[PDB]
């Protein structure tokens, strides 16, 4: 595997620099390429032959090598940057490819937000079906560094609890979601469940109670 | 419109062998190369192989023992097969137009220069007993790729397909936020990956966010889709999520009314 940075990190508008490091008979050989994974689309190809750029990759990008050893190197930062980043070198032959070891890019920068919490119920539906799934959603907050617990009257949850890992939305915010999986005897055997939401030291809580509609 | 579209199934138990298909358009096999690369959950990307159009194949070394390509030139399809397959080999597999070419350069001696044979600069003679020396060539392979496709997920378990469960998330009296309101769907138990969500035959994008899906501890995976409205519009306009689990070849069709409290 060529070796990559596990994770770098820039500021925008500047100018960010990553490795590839292979051996001689990879990177040594040359021809080095480098592609972007976007979370949800396909990868696309931006560098090929240690430095040419691919049909509508502006000229930001660039891409150099010295002996086993490549680089690319962003300039004019922008936030459609945040994403992961791959070299890849035939290695004694021109169909045995070796990819990187991959490096995740980090945008800093952006403004501040705050998470906006709102909190579901089980569903009529799901509760006639013998089901309860408490849902807590998390939207619209920079960092992305957030903390869920869930209190079911006053006292502390841990089990039932599944959480995703934050995910940037289209809008570049920050969401996380967290599902609370109980059956209805539990549901009803108290009188408020809770979801707390740490984000700089603020926590946003919301409550809802099964004898009330929310 | 150079465009790759792979076709298989969505799961596939131990042991058996993996077969997908990479359908392509706008451009002819018989003009440029092919391959496929994969990439498990959380890992790098990982060469598998590629054939060319003198239908030559070249494979990963790890896996060649494990790895069939072949080509249609007439339906314009590549197809692929792994076999004995495990959990490791669940991943998402793309295909893609791949440019490969070998450069044989050659390298001189210190002192020398190419001219066909490495020459002593300053020689004068042509067949002087040094002042010639017979060139080392160096190989040098050139591998980067084209273009790709969308991407199929594939997933290696024993367990057996499920079905989608849909439930409401529909907005209260009090969950608004003055103009503006949030309302979705549960995407409950599933299995395997992926499963889509549109809102009202995707005439409603403004404000849409999908979550990513968790795994319980059963082994199925839920998932929840909401959407941003305006206040105002609840109870007039009508809000209908549309869920798709291919996995199954299942559609649902929910309707989200708010909540009369």
């Amino acid at each position: 595997v060529l070796n990559q940075p596990s994770s770098v990190s820039g500021s925008l508008g500047q100018r960010v620099s990553i490795t590839c490091s292979g051996s001689s008979s990879n990177v040594g050989n040359g021809y080095v390429s480098w592609y972007q994974l976007i979370p949800g689309s396909a990868p696309r190809t931006l560098i090929y032959g240690d430095t040419s750029r691919a049909s509508g990759v502006p000229d930001r990008f660039s891409g150099s090598r010295s002996g086993n050893t490549a680089t690319l190197t962003i300039s004019s930062l922008q936030a459609e940057d945040e994403a992961d980043y791959f070299c890849a070198s035939a290695e004694d032959s021109s169909s045995n490819a070796v990819f990187g070891s991959g490096t995740t890019l980090t945008v800093l920068g952006q403004p501040k937000a705050a998470p906006s919490v709102t909190l579901f119920p089980p569903s009529s539906e799901e509760l006639q079906a013998n089901k309860a799934t408490l849902v807590c959603l998390i939207s619209d907050f920079y960092p992305g560094a957030v903390t869920v617990a869930w209190k079911a009257d006053s006292s502390p949850v841990k089990a039932g609890v599944e959480t995703t890992t934050p995910s940037k939305q289209s809008n570049n915010k920050y969401a996380a979601s967290s599902y609370l999986s109980l059956t209805p005897e539990q549901w009803k055997s108290h009188r408020s469940y809770s979801c707390q939401v740490t984000h700089e030291g603020s926590t946003v809580e919301k409550t809802v109670a099964p004898t009330e509609c929310s | 419109q150079v465009q790759l579209r792979e076709s298989g199934p969505s799961l596939v138990k131990p042991s058996q062998t993996l077969s997908l298909t990479c359908t392509a358009s706008g451009f002819s096999l018989s003009d440029k190369a092919v391959g496929w690369v994969r990439q498990a959950p959380g890992k790098p990307l990982e060469w598998l192989g590629s054939i060319d159009t003198a239908e030559n194949t070249g494979y990963n070394p790890g896996l060649k023992s494990r790895l069939s390509i072949t080509k249609d030139n007439s339906k314009s399809q590549v197809s692929l097969s792994v076999s004995s397959v495990t959990t490791e080999d669940s991943a998402t597999y793309y295909c893609a137009t791949v440019h490969q070419k070998t450069r044989k350069e050659k390298n001189c001696p210190d002192g020398y220069i190419y001219s066909w044979i490495c020459r002593r600069v300053g020689s004068a003679f042509c067949s002087r007993t040094g002042d010639y020396t017979s060139p080392s060539e160096f190989d040098i392979y050139e591998f980067y790729v084209e273009g790709w496709g969308q991407g199929l997920l594939v997933t290696v378990s024993s367990a057996s397909t499920k079905g989608p469960s849909v439930f409401p998330l529909a907005p209260s009296s009090k969950s608004t936020s003055g103009g503006t309101a949030a309302l979705g769907c549960l995407v409950k138990d599933y299995f395997p990956e992926p499963v889509t969500v549109s809102w009202n035959s995707g005439a409603l994008t403004s404000g849409v966010h999908t979550f990513p899906a968790v795994l319980q501890s059963s082994g199925l995976y839920s998932l929840s889709s909401v959407v941003t409205v305006p206040s105002s519009s609840l109870g007039t306009q009508t809000y209908i999520c549309n869920v798709n689990h291919k996995p199954s070849n299942t559609k649902v069709d929910k309707k989200v009314e708010p909540k009369s409290c």
